[PDB]
């Protein structure tokens, strides 16, 4: 529900 | 009358798109092999290239005008609302209506409607997908038209979870007004006939793909056997 790849590929 | 910042949005567009998809395809020698002889035999190669795809969705999404201004939240519901939707836009430039398949290169890279069923989805989603990318490959729209749509598509201020709706709802009022302009001022007739209004009722049979692809993906990864050929990426974007 926390989204920690999506996040570090929007850097 | 399209102006310098019109024109520049376009070129920002263009060149994310550029940097984002890779015509050759070169990168589909990385993916599990598509196996064509539950036996859900294309689900690995499948999932690979979703997954390739969603990457390549969210690099196209971080140069947007704007978007990355946004909350990270915000950008993060955008892309999760609208990854599938946007796959389904940006794989209608290797949509053929030779044979309606997806030619990406060579005979291994050709999907027809035997992989999406050998990926788990029925026809319930494959049939609107096929008169989609019919209908989206007959507007032949230009390069311009094309990436403003998934821009269009990918910042709308409707998406469940959104905070920001009025600054999401600004950045596609832009992009909007940029692709109305685009279209009278450099489409030719008769291809600009009802073109805009014709784009926009393609994001509302998206919406529709949307759905039906949620639910049939909801009963799919509910199998852990299933899940299992799926990618972290996949199971991230479009849930668990
Ligand atoms: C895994 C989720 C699941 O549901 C199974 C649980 C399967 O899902 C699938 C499975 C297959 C397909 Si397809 C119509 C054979 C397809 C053809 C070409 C294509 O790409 C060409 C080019 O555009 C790529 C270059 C780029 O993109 O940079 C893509 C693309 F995905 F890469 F875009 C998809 C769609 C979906 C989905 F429903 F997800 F759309």
């Amino acid at each position: 529900k926390n989204h920690p790849m999506l996040m570090n590929l929007l850097k | 009358k399209l102006s310098e910042e019109q024109q520049h949005i376009i070129a920002i567009l263009l060149d994310a798109h550029h940097k984002t998809y890779d015509p050759t395809y070169a990168d589909f020698r990385d993916f599990r092999p598509p196996v064509r002889m539950s036996p859900l035999s294309m689900l690995p190669h499948l999932a690979d290239l979703v997954s390739y795809s969603i990457q390549k969705v969210i690099g196209f999404a971080k140069m947007i005008p704007g978007f990355r201004d946004l909350t990270s939240d915000d950008q993060i519901v955008l892309l999760k609302s609208s990854a599938i939707e946007v796959i389904m836009l940006r794989s209608n430039q290797s949509f053929t209506m030779d044979d309606m398949s997806w030619d990406c290169g060579s005979q291994d890279y050709k999907y027809d409607v035997t992989d999406v069923s050998k990926a788990g989805h029925t026809l319930e989603l494959i049939e609107p997908l096929i008169k989609f990318q019919v209908g989206l490959k007959k507007l032949n729209l230009h390069e311009e038209e094309h990436v403003l749509l998934m821009a269009i598509c990918i910042v709308s201020p409707d998406r469940p979870g959104v905070q920001d709706a009025k600054l999401v709802e600004a950045i596609q009022d832009r992009l909007s007004n940029t692709l109305q302009t685009y279209i009278r001022c450099r489409h030719p007739p008769p291809g600009s006939h009802q073109l805009y209004a014709k784009m926009i009722q393609k994001l509302a049979d998206l919406r529709s793909l949307n759905e039906e692809h949620s639910k049939q993906y909801r009963s799919l990864s509910f199998q852990p056997e299933n899940s299992m050929k799926l990618t972290p990426l996949v199971l991230e974007v479009f849930g668990n």
